[PDB]
């Protein structure tokens, strides 16, 4: 029993430890997704402002 | 299954070792004990030997 | 023993599930976010299309 249970808590501790660092370690594709998507989302803003000004500009003229 | 039971495992295997040389040593010099009993006791193979 | 053992095993198994969790979050929103640059380019090329017709019809109006 005493030697199972210290191989069972430093094979907990060691995979609890590369848990810990792996989740550390993936912070990248997140962060560009998320640059590309906010630059994306200002041109989705932009066309609309486009659109809206077209429309308007065109009613103006009519 | 357990890496470092050697390291801390210092003080009852040192004091183990002395107690069976000191039973060496009193063996050597005993010139009188002849008679001796160990059954149903937990004596090591090292220590056998 | 057995009662430790289960408990042990128990909270490693969770732990176990709930790090594999994190990393499941950790890629879908990578996922996630490939999908609202998905989203995205369709509301680029539907406003695009609204932009183009709609100066279609104004143009030909005036």
């Amino acid at each position: 029993f005493k030697n199972e249970k210290d191989r069972l808590f430093s094979i907990t501790s060691d995979m609890t430890r590369q848990y810990k660092q792996m989740q550390d370690e993936l912070l990248n594709q997140v962060n560009d997704l998320n640059k590309t998507v906010i630059e994306k989302d200002e041109e989705i803003k932009k066309k609309d402002q486009q659109i809206q000004d077209m429309t308007k500009d065109y009613e103006y003229k009519l | 299954a357990n890496p470092n039971f050697f390291e801390t495992n210092k003080d009852a295997i040192e004091h183990n070792k002395q107690i069976i040389e000191n039973i060496c040593e009193v063996l050597k010099a005993a010139d009188t004990l002849l008679y001796y009993d160990f059954r149903f006791n937990n004596i090591s193979k090292t220590d056998a030997k």
